[PDB]
């Protein structure tokens, strides 16, 4: 008897992914983020689009599908259908072609103690304002702004994640063995910061999101040689 | 979060989505609908079509799904699927060669008292009569004609939010400049 | 909304309403139904393309007597808001498309009357062929 | 149309539209293809595709579609969603755009004797 | 089909395609992957993608899809729908603009055995680093990199049907020449 089936069971026979994973209302859940550049597609000037692959991680915690690997074998991980559990639905807010969620809903890991983890992969195409005069020999500055379509500050916070050693990764990551250069695009910086506002008296719940700065610079040697 | 998931079992048991959330069949359904602006995509002047980014922020309340918090361990909101419960059915009367209403169903912010909250996003391609005689010196008064394609006054009713469209999250345009906006 | 609830349970749970069936008393009978068309506006005529593409409304009025109802036993209820996914309908296509959307865009509700007439009015955006004489 | 929905009730019960119809192990499925054409709608040399508009014309034997007309009111055939019953997987293997379907599903003609009539239309983009 | 319906019924009556398909939780889900490759639709060199028409041929064993044929009329082997059962989630890592994953979910050939095999078809455009030194007389050498997204090796294991890519069934392209493949 497969013991993931017995685990499966254990965590899911009694489970509302609708309902967030909270004790009491007033609690937040904590949302750790890290955005994973694979490739810069393009940078479409007419349209004002950027063209992105990334991977989007994605860990919290949830009491509710909290084991031990004692108990089940020796299980430490379970993979599951991401529609199973409850998700912070996270969107990119700053799209341009109305496509707000991820590309493929990968399944999510839920490891012992209740960590929960998503890796979705997503293309996006971001609103970006091209700052035309001194094309070609032009640097942009496009955002990438991440929030929760649903949920409030209240509701739901961001973190930065962290690395091996502990420091925070406040930007995108890029695998540098695995990275291919844009053929016009070169990506000088990418800073990502956690931004917090309207906990104004009038404006009421307060609201949070994520914007990374990808700072890129063209490269303009067709323009040179052919222009 | 157990006492969420008992209220959302409670409010649906014998629910109908189809038919109209008010007690007495002769009450309208009071709907406040609000526009907010986030960008001027495009204006194609040879098709006469204006496609914009815009939040559809529709407020009304239901009857049916209210709840007292004290029974429910003090939740006084919760997040419903769009899908699931009774909506308007706005539709972009001039639409040009897009959608003609909501496809993007996201959800909706739900109170004790029935108040229900959804502001789906949407892409609008609006029919736009372009005057071309000052272009490219030309001004443009582009609408958008919105209403419940289905329901008439005496059943629905649909109110605006504000006098104006809601332009605070607008997106600088490099091509237009919005001098004037008003809902009618 | 207490009444159009009753009637709605009477009209598809009480009599068990099944859409796949089509309205007839006989198999040998036929549906009529009335169509119009409203011209919301010409989007474009391609010429290289050879494509027209519309924006039309398609006004559809057929009966279904298994949809009636005195107005007087359900609160004087006369007219009914359904989706189309409860009734059966009469599926019409453009036919000369050449894109492949055979169908409408916005499947809207359907109004029921008490008399039993099926009222639909679904917006469609359509690219169908037309053939240039460049002459 | 109560005795259709007798019939329908009947010949639904226990079917199952995923198994193919061999009444023994064995039994190959004949399946008639047939094409009209209702426009060819381009051939792009760029893309070395040629985009046509058609109905394919698909026929075959079910058994377990079978009745008698005589105890089921004189109904000698039946319109179907083509999602409730069985349908051969026969797909365009050289399209071009990754489009292997047929464009609506539309329904299937059956007639007594178990033969069912499929005409769906499609548009397709084919390599050449 | 009465035969093939009972067994059906018989196998999907108590099956999970969330778990991994073995007996033990400690035990690795072989999977054999296969790529043949049906058409080379483009090779953009501007955005550095290469479009492909491929079938990824996956075979494995579900323990728990097994039957004796004596007991089902001799059936030995039968189609089902592929949304029904566990599948190895096989995603392009280096997929530029297209699909992660495979989208068309075509039948499975099920064995008695339990033998499973899955040659669904899809289009990869993979993004690939494009030398235009010596264009227009330049060699590409392009990869597709493929892998269970959420899986790893001590629950899942991959291994190439072939050294090769399977060019049997290959189109001739009138703009390319493959000189050589491989996969590793
Ligand atoms: C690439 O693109 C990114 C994104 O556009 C750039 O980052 C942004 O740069 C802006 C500057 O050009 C930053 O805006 C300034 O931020 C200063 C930080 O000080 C804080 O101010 C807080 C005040 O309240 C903030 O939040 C409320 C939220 O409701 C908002 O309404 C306010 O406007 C304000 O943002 C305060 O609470 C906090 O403790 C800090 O003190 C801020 O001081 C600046 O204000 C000066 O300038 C404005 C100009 O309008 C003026 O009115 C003020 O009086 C004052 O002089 C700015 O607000 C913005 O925060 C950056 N966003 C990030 C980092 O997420 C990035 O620079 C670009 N890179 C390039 C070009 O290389
Ligand atoms: C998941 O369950 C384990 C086991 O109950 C929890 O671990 C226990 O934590 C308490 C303190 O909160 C200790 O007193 C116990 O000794 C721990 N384990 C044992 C052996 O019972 C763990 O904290 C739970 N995780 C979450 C997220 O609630």
């Amino acid at each position: 008897k497969n013991e993931e089936l017995r685990l499966y069971h254990h965590l899911f026979n009694n489970y509302d992914p609708g309902s967030r994973p909270v004790r009491e209302p007033e609690d937040t859940v904590t949302i750790s983020l890290k955005v994973t550049l694979t490739n810069l597609i393009s940078l479409n000037e007419k349209e004002e689009t950027l063209t992105t692959s990334v991977w989007i991680g994605i860990d919290w915690q949830d009491y509710r599908l909290n084991y031990s690997k004692d108990d089940f074998g020796g299980i430490e991980t379970l993979r599951v259908p991401s529609e199973l559990v409850w998700l912070p639905e996270i969107v990119l807010e700053n799209n341009i072609d109305g496509q707000f969620g991820v590309a493929y809903d990968a399944n999510v890991l839920v490891y012992e103690g209740g960590s929960v983890t998503w890796l979705p992969p997503a293309i996006y195409r971001s609103v970006c304002a091209v700052e035309v005069t001194y094309f070609p020999f032009d640097w942009q500055n496009c955002s990438l702004i991440f929030r929760s379509q649903t949920y409030n500050a209240e509701e739901v916070e961001f973190t930065f994640a962290v690395d091996n050693d502990g420091k925070t990764i406040n930007k995108i990551d890029i695998d540098t063995e695995a990275y291919t250069e844009n053929g016009e695009w070169a990506i000088d910086f990418c800073p990502g910061v956690i931004r917090r506002h309207h906990g104004g008296a009038t404006d009421g719940p307060g609201e949070t999101d994520v914007i990374y700065s990808l700072i890129i610079r063209r490269k303009p040697l067709f323009y040179v040689i052919n222009i | 979060s157990e006492h969420e998931t008992r209220l959302v079992a409670k409010l649906f048991k014998d629910y109908s989505s189809v038919v109209r959330p008010v007690e007495d069949h002769r009450q309208v359904v009071e709907v406040t609908v609000g526009l907010q602006l986030i960008q001027l995509i495009n204006v194609d002047e040879v098709n006469q079509i204006v496609t914009t980014n815009v939040r559809l922020k529709q407020q009304w309340v239901d009857y049916n799904l209210k709840w007292n918090p004290d029974d429910y361990g003090g939740v006084k909101k919760i997040h419903i699927p769009s899908e699931k419960i009774w909506r308007p059915d706005l539709v972009l009367y001039n639409n040009a060669d897009g959608d003609f209403a909501i496809v993007k169903f996201t959800k909706v912010l739900l109170q004790y008292t029935g108040h229900i909250t959804w502001t789906p996003p949407a892409i609008f391609k609006s029919y736009c009569e372009i005057i071309v005689t000052h272009f490219p010196f030309d001004e443009q008064n582009c609408s958008m004609k919105l209403g419940t394609w289905t329901y008439d006054g005496s059943v629905v009713a649909i109110n605006p939010e504000s006098d104006q469209p809601d332009l605070s999250n607008f997106m600088e345009s490099g091509e237009w400049v919005i001098k004037e906006s008003r809902g009618w | 909304l207490n009444e159009e609830e009753r009637l709605i349970r009477h009209l598809f749970q009480e009599k068990g309403y099944n859409k796949e069936l089509r309205p007839v008393a006989h198999k040998e009978e036929s549906v009529d139904v009335a169509l119009a068309l409203t011209l919301s506006n010409l989007i474009s005529l391609k010429e290289v393309e050879e494509t027209l593409t519309t924006n039309v409304w398609i006004e559809h009025g057929w009966t279904d007597n298994r949809l009636k109802w005195n107005a007087e036993e359900f609160g004087n209820i006369s007219v009914l808001r359904l989706p189309p996914d409860m009734v059966w309908l009469p599926e019409i296509v453009l036919e000369n498309n050449n894109d492949g959307s055979f169908q409408i865009s916005y499947s809207c509700n359907v109004l029921v009357y008490h008399y039993g007439f099926v009222y639909w009015l679904p917006p469609a955006i359509f690219r169908s062929s037309c053939p240039i004489s460049v002459t | 149309s109560e005795a259709e929905g007798r019939l329908r009730e009947k010949l639904f019960s226990g079917y199952d539209s995923s198994v193919r119809p061999a009444r023994e192990v064995g039994d190959r499925v004949r399946v008639s293809v047939g094409l009209i054409l209702a426009q060819l709608i381009s051939l792009n040399e760029k893309d070395e595709e040629m985009s046509t508009k058609v109905y394919l014309d698909l026929e075959w034997t079910d058994y377990r579609l079978s009745w008698d007309p005589a105890e089921h009111d004189g109904i000698d055939s039946l319109r179907i969603t083509a999602e409730s019953v069985w349908l051969p997987d026969v797909v365009l293997l050289n399209n071009n755009d990754g489009n292997f379907d047929v464009a609506l599903d539309i329904s299937v003609v059956v007639s007594s004797d178990g033969s069912v009539r499929w005409q769906p239309p499609g548009i397709y983009r084919s390599s050449c």
